[PDB]
């Protein structure tokens, strides 16, 4: 699957693809924190 | 070599994490940002170094 | 040995950046 | 049935040409404001 | 708004509390159903 | 600036960047990082689950096949012999993403918010026509260089996976691409309707690499052209020069490209192979038919003059022209050309004699494997239509790509409608509503 | 004097015409006129059409003994496929009609014209110095018309699997569609019906709330509608009364008080809904099907217990077995 | 009156963090001890059939409906 | 005395109003909702049809229902204290007592809301058009959930509260009555799509003829709730629409009344349609077509395809959809397309 040395980071690799959607959520977090200008 | 390879790769993931929380508040905050210009420079220099020394060490392990 | 340690950390990584800029008041 | 192909092509072509020449002809100042 | 001569529990009180205790009791039961083997 | 002194609510916030160049630059060079990040992250995620002796289309890989088409990590017949190119492509994209994002956060928060007072070559104005044509010229040149990279891969660096090669596909090097404009522009004169087909009708990699040379150099010449030229009068009277008009045209372009892409990925099998993505739409029907014929022929039945329970053939039929094609409801597909089905096709459709004696093993097993794997599935990924039971799970990669790019294209069309309307209305100046005192209709003759 | 082009070009863009006719119009009008002629003639006096390419014609013409409900223009043949099939690619008009010729002839012109109509709406709004994006709202029925007449044929691979141009034929289309893909368990079709039911609902309650707040300029022998005298500078009801009515009905926070928000929302709900179901048909053309649950309840003996989804699957199997005359043997199909 | 006034007062927490876990646990224990199966009389997934009655139970009279279903439950189906 | 006290404590202004209608509305509505929520959660339908329809049995949210009573109950209401459960709660749950419970209590909750609308309108001092408009869903409710099972032999053929159980109703109606070919349903569908058509277009026209009164591109902030000056150019809307389509409103009062009129009438005409099916009077055939398809076997129309399909729906759904008949059909008498 992944070379045997990096195999330890098999969970780290599984959590990579959902990092993009979070940016769009963070932008709403940001906006509510400054109280919506 | 493989313990050293894991050790270097673990520090890279950690130092990327420390970098990804560190530089936005380094540029952004207004009550110190200009003193953090050397910290982010040395930090990013070490980052690209650490990346490439782990990279060449791949072929010497696997 | 836990590798769930970074999946813990990586979800709070975002708002901690904003939380501190809201402690250090400026440029949110 | 062969004449039919040619006269349909000519008709279609005539209309598409009026269309393009019509949109080249000064359309962004046809508005009632800022003409 | 709900009255200003203030009965001890008003009308808003029963409205939120007929919809508070069943759904807490229900999402505790529905969650338990998930761990039934089937 | 950054409150309601700008003329946009928070849900239109990105529109405060029409007049700030640096802040806008930071926004885009930061977003590029996301596109690259997903490329790398997704192929690493796919590879962590990849079984490299199981065909790619039955496990959901949709980024490894693009690399496989370039003939990296593959042997003959589309098997994996080593998995290193996958890892290196993914990890180097994921690493370069950081470099893009770094430039993002810097130009957005630390950089000058106006680049016209800073620089006069990164200083630009949407109403300055000359700057736009020069930037457009740069961008055409880096696209021209980008188009010649594939030609390099084709001729020097081990070529491409040719699926039309003898005995199933094999990686083959192009040693002679067409440089013949007649054949090249001939594709653009064909009718889009079934039977013929537009540029989608490509059937060999010589035309592909040849056309890549052709489009590359017309855009290097055109890119050089827009640095050394100022737009003409009729060109200036045909347009609205506004920072939003360019976006409208570009949305129009992207919606057209998505419609074309979803047509490609559904029908072609030269640039989207049959050994890295599953069979195509007609390919499974034709396969079912072909393996049925082969099975029933071994019992010694007459299949060559066999008439149905409605007549007009039982295994084979006549097309309109008179070629021997497949019968039943496989009579709407005979525009299908497969690599595996073509050695059996006579001078006017299939020749039943070639069927009896010139069956090679890989052909009949290709036909048999493609029969039970036809583009269907549900939105919770289990094979078949709504009558059959959940016991086999199939969703062609073709359907995922087709459905996604279709709905994104429809939405990019309606976005082009929106931004064209805003740009046109804002130009003339009634995009904030209709001025009270004077109104057009109050000065126009009343219909009766 | 001025030459004929300048005269023509301001005759076209004349916004003093009784009916507008743009540059989109000059290409809209012939295509739709032709569409109208071919529909009126073909619904009435067409010969029967071989649609299954095995010599069973279907009558859809009134003159060969149909009424309005059963009549239709019968789709192009399965033998013709996705081919372009005009009058001059046939050997005779006789056999062009035999292969469902007029069906293609109505729909190409009609879809083209319906897009040119979308263009014309924008042009008239641009000439009247009013806001755009009535044309953005028109993209919803238009995209559903495309999906049903052009995309779903490309996807299934023939124009026989189009929707006939008629009422009972439309019903036939729905019933075969449900059997072969089960559209009711597709979440997108569920948002489409929600948008239509909610759209109809918001129309009714909007109508009642505004007509119940009207001012008194009338008497009780002349209709209420003569309170508006055309193009009043006085809005003809009191928003805070309706707001105060709605605000006691559900609550104070469940009642809009900005007519501009109310009307934006009134326009936004069904349009998003109709997009979603139009796309739903379009993805089913590539054969991304609704959710299918076979046996969600099984016990310890390992024997199944039915669900309502199973009763629906039995019906689907019934319809689908009837829509297959092509043989008894069909193992993994479509298409 | 706004939720802001409700989300802060100590008496709100001193009731709630005490009542709600009891209700959560009352709801959990209600299904997990199998009591929901007896008070609603819903079968367990080993009691839909029996080894002498391999067809669906069906009521066919409306005044002995009660007795008919009690017969099916008495024979351990 | 005490009456006018009970009056002004009820009719008082509060975050949410109660009134005399509150006394009928709130218990009935709350019990009906609550019943459905416990029925979808714990209650089986295995002693009635041979289905599972609850989370306790393992079904998801797309396949649960509070299912109808059994066929042998007739049209009995099945009261808890009555001589079909005799003071017993468990059997009452098994026999489908919750369906009727929910149906009756929801039927009174509808009357409560209807009355509530009248009362609030009489109080605020506006005309009661919203309550007249709200009689269309009650017409539909009592025509589909009450009159239709009372015309048949039981509650068993009524729709069960649940999404998939309503889908099965759609297929049942199509299969046995050919419901789309009845003109009252044509009129209802038209009325409802026309309501939906008017919604999108009216919103789009008002929102795209707004005056300039703001400073930002968004015009949502240029509105004050007062009616002193007009908020959209009606004249412009008329001039636009009379030119692109040919006819236009030139009377607001009439436009809003047309908006009220189209879907409420649609639903009323459809209610007449489903009470027509309750006697099994159903538009299903045109006799001229049968005699013609009898004398000529190579005649085909789409209508004949629809009747063959109706055969398929019925013959294949009947076994598990009418278990109380204990139907058994051999595998050789089921209808088949390929046998034609
Ligand atoms: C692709 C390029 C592109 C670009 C660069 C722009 C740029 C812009 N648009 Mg445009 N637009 C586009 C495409 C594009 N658009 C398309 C394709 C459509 C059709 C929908 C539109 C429709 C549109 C409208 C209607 C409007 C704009 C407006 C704007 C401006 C402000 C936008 C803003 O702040 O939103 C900030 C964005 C949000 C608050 C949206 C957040 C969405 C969330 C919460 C959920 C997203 C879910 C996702 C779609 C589904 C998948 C999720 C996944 C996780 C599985 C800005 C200049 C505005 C303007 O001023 O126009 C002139 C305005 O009114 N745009
Ligand atoms: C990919 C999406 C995208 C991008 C690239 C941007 C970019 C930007 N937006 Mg937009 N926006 C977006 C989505 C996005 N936005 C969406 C979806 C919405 C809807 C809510 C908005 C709503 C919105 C509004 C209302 C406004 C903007 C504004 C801006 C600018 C803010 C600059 C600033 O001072 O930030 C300050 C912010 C911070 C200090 C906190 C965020 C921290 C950042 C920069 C990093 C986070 C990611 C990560 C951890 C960094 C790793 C670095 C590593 C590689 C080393 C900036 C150029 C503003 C604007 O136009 O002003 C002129 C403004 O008022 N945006
Ligand atoms: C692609 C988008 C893009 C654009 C348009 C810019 C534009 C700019 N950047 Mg940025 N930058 C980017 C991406 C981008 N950057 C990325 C990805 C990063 C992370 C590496 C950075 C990080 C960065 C920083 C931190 C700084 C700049 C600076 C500059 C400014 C330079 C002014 C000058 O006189 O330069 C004169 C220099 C040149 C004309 C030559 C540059 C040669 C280099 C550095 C790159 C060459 C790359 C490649 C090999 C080119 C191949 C071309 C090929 C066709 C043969 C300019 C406005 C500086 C500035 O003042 O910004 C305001 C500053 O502080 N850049
Ligand atoms: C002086 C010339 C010049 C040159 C050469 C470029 C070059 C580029 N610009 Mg550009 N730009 C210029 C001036 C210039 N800029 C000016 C005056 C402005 C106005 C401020 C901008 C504003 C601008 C913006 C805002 C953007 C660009 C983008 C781009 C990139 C397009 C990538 C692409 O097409 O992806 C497809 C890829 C290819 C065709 C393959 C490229 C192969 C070659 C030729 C380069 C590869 C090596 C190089 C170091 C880049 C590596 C990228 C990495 C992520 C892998 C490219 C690096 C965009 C971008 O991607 O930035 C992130 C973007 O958003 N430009
Ligand atoms: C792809 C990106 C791109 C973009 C955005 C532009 C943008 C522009 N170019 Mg340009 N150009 C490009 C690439 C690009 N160019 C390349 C790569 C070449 C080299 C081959 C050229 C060669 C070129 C020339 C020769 C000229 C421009 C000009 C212009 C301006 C045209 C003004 C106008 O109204 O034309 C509108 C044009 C038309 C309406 C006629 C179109 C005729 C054709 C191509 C199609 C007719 C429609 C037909 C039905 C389509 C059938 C397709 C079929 C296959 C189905 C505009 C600023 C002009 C200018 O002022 O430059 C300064 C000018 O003289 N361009
Ligand atoms: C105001 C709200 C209200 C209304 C209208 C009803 C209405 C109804 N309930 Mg319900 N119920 C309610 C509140 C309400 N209930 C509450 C709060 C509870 C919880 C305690 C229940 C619990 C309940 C259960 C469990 C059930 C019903 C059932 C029923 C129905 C059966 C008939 C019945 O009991 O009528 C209600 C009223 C009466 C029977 C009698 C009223 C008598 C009055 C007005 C005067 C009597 C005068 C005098 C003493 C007569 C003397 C005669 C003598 C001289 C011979 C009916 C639709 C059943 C059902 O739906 O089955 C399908 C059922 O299962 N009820
Ligand atoms: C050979 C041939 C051609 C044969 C014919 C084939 C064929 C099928 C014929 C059709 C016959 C057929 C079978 C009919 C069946 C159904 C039928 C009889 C239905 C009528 C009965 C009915 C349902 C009654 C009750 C419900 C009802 C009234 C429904 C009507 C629905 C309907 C279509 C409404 C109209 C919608 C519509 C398009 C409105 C546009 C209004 C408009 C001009 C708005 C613009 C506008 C908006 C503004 O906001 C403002 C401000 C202004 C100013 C303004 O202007
Ligand atoms: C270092 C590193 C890395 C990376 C990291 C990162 C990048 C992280 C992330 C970060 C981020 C990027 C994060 C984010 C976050 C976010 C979230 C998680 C979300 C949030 C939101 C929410 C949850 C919501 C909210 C709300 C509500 C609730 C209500 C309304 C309002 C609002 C919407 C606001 C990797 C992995 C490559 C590996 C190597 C190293
Ligand atoms: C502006 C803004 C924004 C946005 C932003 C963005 C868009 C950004 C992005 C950026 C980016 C785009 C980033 C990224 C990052 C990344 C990184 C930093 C990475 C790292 C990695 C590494 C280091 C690696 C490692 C490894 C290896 C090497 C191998 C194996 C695996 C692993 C993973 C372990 C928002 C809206 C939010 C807010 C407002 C403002
Ligand atoms: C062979 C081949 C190839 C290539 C090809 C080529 C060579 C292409 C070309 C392309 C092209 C060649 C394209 C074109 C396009 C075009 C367009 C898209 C259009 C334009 C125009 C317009 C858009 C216009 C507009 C207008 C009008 C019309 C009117 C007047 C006004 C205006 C301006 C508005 C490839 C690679 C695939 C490979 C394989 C094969
Ligand atoms: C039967 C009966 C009765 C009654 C009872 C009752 C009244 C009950 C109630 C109950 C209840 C009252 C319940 C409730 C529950 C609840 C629930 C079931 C909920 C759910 C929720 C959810 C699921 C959520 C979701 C969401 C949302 C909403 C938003 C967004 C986010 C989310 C998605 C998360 C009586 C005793 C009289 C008699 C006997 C019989
Ligand atoms: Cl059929
Ligand atoms: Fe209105
Ligand atoms: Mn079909």
């Amino acid at each position: 699957k992944l070379p045997e040395a990096y195999a330890i980071f098999d969970p780290l690799v599984d959590v990579l693809p959902v990092i993009p959607v979070l940016f769009l959520a963070l932008a709403f977090v940001w906006q509510a924190a400054v109280g919506f200008r | 070599m493989t313990i050293l390879f894991q050790l270097a790769l673990a520090a890279l993931v950690i130092l990327s994490f420390v970098m990804v929380i560190g530089v936005p508040v380094a540029y952004a905050s207004p009550q110190d940002w200009d003193r953090s210009k050397q910290l982010i420079f040395l930090g990013s220099g070490l980052w690209i170094a650490l990346v490439l020394v782990v990279g060449v060490l791949n072929f010497f392990v696997v | 040995i836990a590798q769930l340690t970074m999946i813990a950390m990586i979800g709070i990584a975002g708002p901690m950046i904003i939380f501190l800029l809201a402690v250090r008041r400026g440029n949110l | 049935m062969e004449t039919l192909k040619i006269t349909v092509y000519i008709v279609v072509t005539f209309f598409v040409l009026l269309f393009v020449f019509g949109f080249l002809s000064g359309d962004p100042a046809r508005n009632p404001k800022r003409k | 708004q709900e009255p200003v001569s203030y009965p001890i529990f008003t009308v808003r009180w029963v409205a939120v509390h007929t919809l508070a205790v069943p759904t807490i009791f229900f999402l505790g039961a529905i969650a338990a159903m998930q761990f039934i083997q089937r | 600036r950054d409150q309601e002194s700008s003329g946009f609510a928070w849900w239109a916030g990105n529109a405060r960047l029409i007049n700030l160049s640096g802040k806008l630059l930071g926004a885009h060079v930061a977003h590029a990082g996301l596109i690259v990040f997903w490329a790398g992250a997704m192929t690493l995620f796919e590879l962590a689950h990849f079984i490299p002796e199981k065909p790619m289309y039955e496990q959901g890989l949709i980024l490894i096949p693009h690399i496989a088409t370039l003939g990296w990590g593959v042997g003959p017949g589309g098997e994996v012999v080593d998995t290193f190119p996958f890892f290196v492509v993914g990890v180097v994209h994921l690493i370069s993403s950081a470099v893009l994002g770094f430039g993002g956060v810097y130009h957005a928060i630390r950089g000058p918010e106006t680049l016209e007072e800073y620089s006069s070559f990164f200083g630009y104005d949407w109403k300055d026509k000359n700057k736009m044509t020069t930037i457009l010229g740069f961008h055409l040149i880096v696209l021209g260089i980008g188009a010649l990279l594939l030609v390099a891969k084709a001729m020097f660096f081990g070529g491409l996976y040719d699926t039309w090669a003898p005995g199933g596909g094999d990686v083959r090097v192009i040693t002679n691409p067409t440089l013949d404009p007649r054949v090249i522009f001939g594709y653009l004169l064909k009718s889009p309707f079934g039977g013929e087909g537009w540029i989608v009708s490509v059937n060999n990699l010589e035309d592909v690499v040849g056309g890549h040379i052709w489009i590359g150099l017309i855009c290097i010449a055109g890119g050089i052209w827009h640095i050394l030229t100022t737009p003409f009068g009729w060109a200036r009277r045909a347009f609205i020069w506004s920072g939003e008009a360019y976006l409208s045209y570009s949305l129009g372009a992207l919606s057209m490209m998505g419609f074309i892409a979803t047509c490609f990925v559904w029908f072609n099998n030269t640039v989207y192979p049959s050994e890295f993505y599953g069979p195509t739409g007609p390919e499974a029907s034709q396969a079912q038919a072909m393996t049925f014929l082969i099975r029933d022929q071994k019992l010694g039945a007459n299949v060559g003059s066999a008439q149905g329970p409605t007549g007009l053939g039982k295994y084979l039929m006549r097309s309109p022209t008179g070629e021997i094609i497949f019968g039943g409801e496989t009579m709407r597909f005979w525009d299908f050309r497969g690599p595996w089905l073509e050695p059996l096709r006579g001078p006017n459709g299939l020749d039943l004699n070639k069927i009896k004696n010139d069956i090679q093993p890989w052909q009949e097993r290709r036909a048999a494997e493609y029969m039970t794997h036809a583009p269907l599935g549900s939105l919770n990924s289990v094979g078949g239509v709504a009558t059959e039971i959940n016991s086999v799970n199939f969703v062609s990669p073709r359907s995922w790509l087709a459905t996604s790019h279709f709905v994104l294209a429809f939405f990019f069309l309606v976005g082009h409608l929106w931004h064209a309307g805003r740009a046109r209305a804002a130009a003339a100046g009634f995009e904030k509503g209709i001025d009270r005192e004077s109104e057009p209709v109050l000065s126009m003759p009343s219909l009766d | 004097s001025a030459n004929l082009w300048e005269r023509f070009c301001n005759w076209v863009t004349s916004t003093d015409n009784r009916l507008y006719v743009g540059w989109f119009g000059v290409i809209m009008i012939p295509t739709l006129l032709a569409a109208t002629i071919c529909f009126v003639i073909a619904f009435i006096a067409a010969p029967p059409v071989d649609i299954d390419g095995i010599r069973e014609p279907v009558s859809g013409s009134l003159l060969y003994g149909n009424n309005i409900i059963t009549g239709a223009v019968v789709p192009s043949s399965n033998a013709i496929g996705l081919h372009f099939y005009p009058i001059w690619e046939a050997a005779s008009l006789d056999e062009w009609l035999y292969n469902g010729g007029p069906y293609q002839l109505i729909i190409f012109h009609f879809l083209l014209g319906a897009s040119c109509y979308m263009g014309r709406q924008w042009e008239l709004s641009y000439r009247l110095g009013m806001r755009p994006w009535i044309c953005v709202a028109y993209s919803a029925p238009l995209a559903s018309a495309f999906a049903v007449f052009l995309i779903y044929p490309i996807g299934q691979g023939s124009f026989s699997d189009g929707m006939p141009l008629g009422i009972s034929g439309t019903f036939n289309f729905m019933i075969v569609f449900q059997a072969e893909h089960n559209i009711l368990m597709h979440p997108f079709h569920q948002l489409g019906v929600a948008g239509v039911f909610g759209g109809a609902l918001f129309c009714a309650m909007h109508g009642s709330l505004v007509t119940s707040s009207l001012i008194r300029e009338t008497t009780e022998t002349e209709s209420a509608n003569y309170g508006y005298k055309f193009g009043q500078e006085e809005e003809t009801y009191n928003i805070v009364a309706a707001h105060g009515y709605f605000g006691r009905l559900i609550f104070q926070y469940a009642s809009f008080n900005n007519s501009r928000s109310l009307h934006f929302f009134l326009a936004a709900w069904p349009v998003v809904g109709v997009w979603f179901t139009a796309l739903g048909i379009s993805t089913m053309a590539f054969n991304l099907n609704g959710f299918n649950f076979n046996h969600s309840v099984i016990d310890a003996k390992g024997n199944v217990i039915n669900t309502w989804a199973d009763i629906i699957n039995r019906a689907n199997l019934g319809m689908e077995v009837m829509h297959e005359r092509n043989a008894h043997n069909f193992p993994l199909d479509l298409a | 009156r706004p939720f802001s006034d409700i989300i802060t007062s100590v008496r709100y927490w001193v009731i709630h963090s005490i009542t709600i876990p009891a209700l959560f646990i009352a709801g959990w224990l209600f299904v997990s001890t199998g009591l929901a199966y007896d008070v609603f009389g819903t079968p367990r997934p080993d009691s839909y059939y029996a080894q002498e009655q391999r067809s669906i139970p069906l009521v066919t009279d409306r005044f002995e409906a009660k007795q008919q279903v009690e017969t099916f439950l008495e024979q351990l189906k | 005395g005490w009456f006018d006290i009970l009056d002004d404590w009820l009719k008082r202004d509060r975050f949410v109003f109660v009134g005399w209608s509150g006394i009928l509305l709130f218990p009935c509505a709350y019990l009906a909702l609550g019943g459905w929520l416990t029925g979808t959660t714990f209650v089986t339908s295995w002693y009635t049809h041979g289905l599972a329809s609850s989370y306790l049995e393992g079904c998801n949210f797309l396949t649960v229902a509070v299912s109808t009573p059994a066929n042998s109950m007739g049209h009995s209401l099945l009261l808890l204290w009555g001589p079909e459960a005799q003071g017993d709660f468990t059997r009452w749950c098994q026999l489908g007592g919750l369906w009727t419970f929910i149906a009756l209590h929801g039927a009174f909750g509808l009357i409560g809301f209807m009355l509530r609308q009248f009362e609030i309108a009489r109080l605020v001092g506006v005309r009661p058009y919203n309550a007249i408009a709200f009689s269309a869903p009650i017409a539909v409710f009592v025509s589909v959930f009450l009159i239709y099972p009372l015309g048949q032999s039981s509650w068993f053929f009524a729709p069960s509260f649940g999404v998939a159980a309503i889908f099965r109703f759609l297929l049942f109606f199509q299969g046995f009555h050919n419901w789309t070919l009845n003109p009252f349903h044509m009129m209802g569908v038209a009325g409802v799509l026309g309501g939906a058509l008017l919604c999108a277009i009216h919103g789009a026209t008002v929102e795209n003829t707004l005056f300039q009164d703001g400073e930002g591109a968004s015009t949502f902030r240029a509105f004050n709730p007062t009616q002193a000056e007009e908020t959209y150019s009606m004249v412009t809307a008329n001039r636009f629409w009379s030119q692109i389509f040919g006819i236009a409103f030139s009377n607001k009062r009439w436009l809003h009344f047309f908006m009220l009129f189209v879907p409420v009438t649609g639903l009323w005409m459809s209610a007449i349609g489903v009470v027509g099916l309750a006697l099994n009077l159903r538009s299903y055939d045109f006799i001229s077509q049968e005699i013609r398809a009898a004398e000529d076997p190579e005649f085909e129309t789409f209508y004949t395809k629809n009747l063959l399909l109706n055969e398929g729906i019925r013959a294949w759904m009947a076994p598990q959809d009418q278990p109380h008949e204990n139907f058994v059909f051999p595998e050789e008498v089921l209808p088949r397309g390929n046998a034609l």
